[PDB]
């Protein structure tokens, strides 16, 4: 059967004490005049989001429930007896037997491995809440000496539980009543003796909107501004390049011989998909620092002008490869803009650079007149003249060579061992994408609300046909706020317009919460044939 | 250096006869040393550097490992593809020198 | 794949390799010698100094050389010491 | 305006940063724009 | 100089490198089939290398990982079964001649609550007596201030240790003794 | 309210990190109470 | 004022810090003075 | 403690016996110990001698020596204890 | 010193057999003491060049100190050496 | 430190105290191992005091002389630690 929940259910969202307050909770609640279903004396019931359970007798039936999600040996089930010395609680590998229900032995047959077990101590409702977030079971209860009763009362904390399993379904062990819980936004009222006394659902229906919105259990009347109504998308889409040949990396990191950091090598990477998880195979604890992006987020991304730059130094000079560090390195080597974007991968190199006896295919310029600008490469070897006579000639006294060798040994300290270095120099400046993460592109749904990704640019709205027309090397239209109003599709190269969601201002118009609990609602600035009435939680 | 001195002159056994060889130089070369093999009129070919990370490919069982002059091979399943003369090479310093030749038999 | 010829002073023909990233060996097993990828590191053997020269032509992938003579390709770029310094490709013979 | 952010767009700064690094970006946008609203509001108490 | 709630230590053993994987927002085979941090992790991960401990020269086949899933894991869930997917547990063979990524660490897990409640796990500080009725820096069970303290008429409840003011500020403490 | 902090109580953010961290969080609860109180006096002068 | 900055002096922040945060602390400094510039016009506003 | 009274069964007690590997060991007269077997904490690797557990019921029973570490696995730890 | 085919790593260890004594222990793993073992007893071994060092004796030091192998498995312990008074 | 006569000898090491001084490296050159500092910051760079130890070996020693190394000289002469900062200059 069906019968309606009415306003019970609240359970102590915290474990602070509080007193004549109004206080806001988001938490798994069960919503105020929910349809619950009843049970008489059975089946077993899934767990959607966490439940409220009660059970109006006054001999026991009820026993204990189990919570698993196939129910069986193969998978790992919790147990939760209440025999009348104790409860008995077990997350283990149950093979139940098909109707549970004193001989406890007619429960399960088999009980393999158990990595949790807990024991603990007018009709009545026993009120309970049961939740499993986070790897913990947490249990909410309360009895009341007693359809469900029309009365408010709350729920206490009873035990979390690490129990660390999926619950997907339960079943009673033996009237029990069976509600389930949702996301919602709760507004409780405190006794002066720190007791909560009454509630507000704030999505039950507006008047309780306006409850929530003011803060308060009575409204006067007038007309309150309560909230937005906002079209949610249907669906979701990506639009990224038809590309599906994979980038050269490879040859980039796994190159036999690296260049020298003042000859430093660059590589151009382009029409690829770029897989970054094919890094992370490199000498280990290698060093990945990422400057305008998260390493993580790389294989989400697509990428204009990817240039690899690749070299070798000594170890204590990886902290040079940065935005702005001074030094040899960073000053008449290999220097990075202040507004660098992208990603250094430094890895110890001894294994394949060093050699026993003096390693000399590495060089780096010691001496130079001025500093090097951003990505600028100085293949010299003039004579470096730090004395006013004129040096023209050869080196000898304030006459240097400008270039050394780093002479790598296997007998170093790591401080002068080998270091193969790569940076990747990238352009999220949107803009033609050539270079893109490994994503699957579905079918472009137009005049329609959905979520869109194009080539990396997230966004909610409804895409249209545009007349606008892009000049060959532009991907993306911009309005006056710098908000991306227009884009070329990547597949297709159809200019498609981007439109907000359906959305607007609600007002609720109230005669006063002791007048009546009637109300009526405004729309503002929407014609009623434009008015959203999408029946499922969609809008 | 230096003298590769492969100690056992030869060695011989049959299929599942696990069999070990050695050789020695002189002076210290750490693991700059692999060891190739030479079946009877072919050309040599590449097992183990450093006698640990096997080459790929190649059947993990013909395996060895120390340092200085201090080698040993060392296989488990001794085969008809594992009958031939095995070379210790030395490749710390060059000149660089070899073996003379573990001749394995029938 | 790796193809080398031992071609012909001798004349090796290598083929189906990056000829300009390793570093190239004769050894007759009485290694003979041994020369870098950029011909940096030329060293011979105590029997041939002022004899045999070795020499590479890395535009034509050619190991030039004024019992059998193989014609080994290094593991890696340069000269002996190396964690991965081996012979990892010969030729047939000459 | 970006406040200092790397994008005036939050769905880039969540598309590309990582929450601990997000999480300053996305506060700098938050109270810049909050600001501005604050700004619009006292001119208009003013106007009024 | 704190105390804590609920402690738990998470104990297991992985493949040197995979420790970039121990933390929130991770990805990988470890953080997606074995091993899940919540994103909103409290608590101290403490990582370090085992060889003179569980290296073995034949192959250590004591540490398993769960190679395949049809799915990944959510924060803090274990999946001890064997079902076939192939089959989805592998094994190390940590071995003293592997390289230090591929060598095993020995990875414990801290985490805690540090959010009022009654509290249980809670180090070493000491304690002095109840002064009432002038103020005093008092520190209980961590929570630091300043001020007056007197007896109250609060009802709070035995899960209850804090009592809190529209501000969210702690004005009723239960004392620890 | 805890403008992007970890608390908004300033000793369990002093007792529970290191001052680098610590004074970055501290300076969101202090410019978010700054904020409230500039808004304060602002509005008081209007409706002075 | 520093704002909770290293310095007030721009130069310093900019010839003493790594570009990568030279340029956030900067930020904070313009924000800081911007925000003194609002109070000033929004008070002279008010007795104007 | 560490008993292990041999008659076969070692009456192990004072340890977690379910934690390190064993060998039974037997007095060849005037002879050296001659291991005979060794047994991994679970069982999973077993060694027997050329010429030839319950857990829960703290008893090598081989149809007595203590190992430091849980099994063979601790090959850098690897020594016999307590006989 | 103790002597074997080839380099058994440091999986050897040297015990020791006394009057009537059931085995005693000491240098555990052939390279670390171990607990309560002064430190007149020590001992190391590269390959199969074990070399048990000694500084004193004692009334119960007069032993048959052997060797035993956990390289690899059916394990072989050594030989013995009676120390005479 | 750099033209005196006679040097020490590496057991008897010597140790100076350069310090309240400006000290220019520069005019080195024209006589240069530098960890945990690079030579071209020293100039920028400032210290307590900068200990100036010197003495004489002979070539194949010279690496002992360094961070990390285990020698005869590293280990039973002068003992430079794994982790330091200076720049061992040795002509
Ligand atoms: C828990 O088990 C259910 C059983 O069907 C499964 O569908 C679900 O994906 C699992 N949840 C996880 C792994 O988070
Ligand atoms: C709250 O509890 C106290 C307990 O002493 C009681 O005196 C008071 O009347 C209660 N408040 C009510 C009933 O509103
Ligand atoms: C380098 O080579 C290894 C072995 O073939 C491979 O696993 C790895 O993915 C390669 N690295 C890159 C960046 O391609
Ligand atoms: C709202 O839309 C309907 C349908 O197009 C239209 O007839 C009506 O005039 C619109 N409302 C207004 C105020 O124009």
């Amino acid at each position: 059967a069906y019968t309606n929940s009415f306003t019970r259910g609240v359970y102590y969202p915290d474990k602070v004490f509080r007193s004549s307050v109004l206080h806001s909770t988001q938490d798994l609640f069960l919503p105020f005049f929910s349809n619950v279903t009843w049970f008489h004396v059975n089946p077993v019931l899934p767990f959607n989001d966490g439940v409220y359970f009660a059970s109006i007798e006054k001999s026991n039936i009820i026993r204990g429930w189990i919570f698993g999600t196939t129910l069986d040996s193969k998978t790992q089930s919790l147990l939760i007896v209440n025999n009348a010395t104790n409860v008995v609680i077990k997350v283990c590998e149950f093979q139940f037997c098909n109707d549970p229900f004193e001989s406890e032995f007619r429960v399960y047959s088999s009980a393999n491995n158990c990595t949790f077990e807990y024991v603990s101590q007018f009709k009545n409702l026993r009120e309970f809440v049961f939740k499993n977030i986070d790897g913990y079971f947490k249990i909410y209860s309360k009895h009341t000496p007693i359809d469900l009763p029309q009365g408010f009362s709350a729920l206490e904390p009873l035990v979390d539980l690490p129990i660390g399993i999926n619950i997907t379904r339960f079943q009673t062990l033996l009237a029990y009543y069976v509600g389930y819980l949702q996301p919602r936004t709760f507004l409780l009222k405190y006794n002066e003796n720190g007791t909560i006394t009454d509630a507000v659902d704030c999505a039950l229906d507006p008047l309780s909107e306006t409850k929530c919105t003011l803060k308060s259990f009575t409204v006067e009347k007038g007309i309150y501004q309560t909230s937005n109504f906002r079209v949610q998308p249907t669906e979701s889409i990506v639009r990224f390049p038809n590309i599906t040949n994979l980038c050269p990396f490879d040859e980039v990191f796994n190159a036999t011989r690296f260049a020298s950091v003042y000859a430093w090598n660059r590589k151009r990477i382009s029409n690829c998909v770029a897989d970054y998880s094919v890094l992370y195979n490199l000498a280990p604890f290698f060093t990945f620092k990422c400057y305008g992006v998260s390493p993580t987020k790389l294989n989400d991304l697509c990428f204009t002008n990817v240039y690899a730059d690749s070299f070798v130094i000594r170890g204590d000079e990886v902290r040079q490869i940065a935005p702005g560090q001074t030094g040899n390195i960073a000053d008449y080597n290999y220097k990075l803009p202040d507004d660098f974007t992208g990603c250094v991968i430094a890895w110890n190199s001894n294994k394949l650079d060093s050699k026993v006896s003096g390693n000399y295919n590495y060089l780096y310029r010691l001496f130079r007149k001025s500093n090097l600008k951003p990505f600028e490469r100085d293949i010299s070897t003039e004579i470096y003249q730090a004395g006013n006579k004129p040096c023209n000639g050869v080196a000898g006294f304030n006459c240097y060579f400008p270039l050394r060798s780093y002479s790598f040994r296997p007998t170093y300290g790591v401080g002068h061992q080998p270091y193969r270095v790569v940076v990747l120099s990238f352009e999220l400046l949107h803009a033609p994408a050539t270079v893109c993460g490994p994503k699957k592109s579905t079918n472009l749904v137009k005049n329609k609300c959905v979520n869109f990704n194009f080539n990396g640019l997230k966004g909610t709205g409804v895409l249209t046909e545009s007349n606008k027309k892009f000049l060959p090397f532009q991907q993306f239209g911009r309005d006056i706020a710098d908000t991306t109003d227009a884009v070329r599709d990547p597949q297709t190269l159809e200019i498609l317009d981007i439109t907000p969601c359906s959305f607007g201002g609600v007002s609720v118009i109230t005669p006063g919460t002791n007048t009546s609990n009637q109300v009526a609602v405004l729309y503002q600035g929407v014609n009623c044939t434009e008015v959203p009435v999408a029946i499922h939680a969609d809008q | 250096d230096i003298q590769m001195t492969q100690s056992p002159s030869s060695l011989s056994a049959s299929v599942g006869d696990r069999v070990t060889i050695t050789c020695r130089a002189s002076q210290g070369i750490s693991s700059y040393l692999v060891w190739y093999q030479q079946k009877p009129g072919k050309a040599p070919k590449f097992l183990i550097y450093a006698a640990s990370t096997l080459q790929s490919g190649v059947p993990s069982r013909f395996s060895g490992s120390g340092s200085g002059t201090d080698f040993t091979l060392t296989i488990s399943s001794l085969q008809p593809e594992d009958f031939a003369t095995y070379y210790c090479q030395q490749l710390y310093s060059y000149p660089i020198t070899f073996g003379q030749g573990t001749r394995l038999e029938i | 794949e790796v193809q080398l010829v031992e071609s012909g002073r001798l004349s090796c023909a290598a083929s189906g390799f990056t000829f300009d990233d390793y570093a190239m060996h004769w050894v007759r097993l009485e290694w003979v010698s041994g020369i870098s990828w950029n011909s940096g590191d030329i060293g011979y053997a105590d029997s041939v100094k002022g004899r045999f020269t070795i020499s590479r032509d890395n535009a034509k992938n050619s190991l030039h050389l004024q019992a059998l003579y193989y014609c080994a390709k290094d593991k890696t770029y340069d000269s002996p010491g190396y964690f991965l310094n081996s012979f990892d490709y010969w030729g047939q013979g000459t | 305006s970006k406040f200092g952010a790397i994008s005036s767009v939050l769905n880039d700064i969540f598309s590309r940063l990582d929450p601990p690094e997000a999480e300053v970006q996305i506060d700098r946008l938050i109270t810049g724009r909050l600001q501005s609203l604050q700004t619009y509001v006292t001119q208009q108490l003013i106007r009024a």
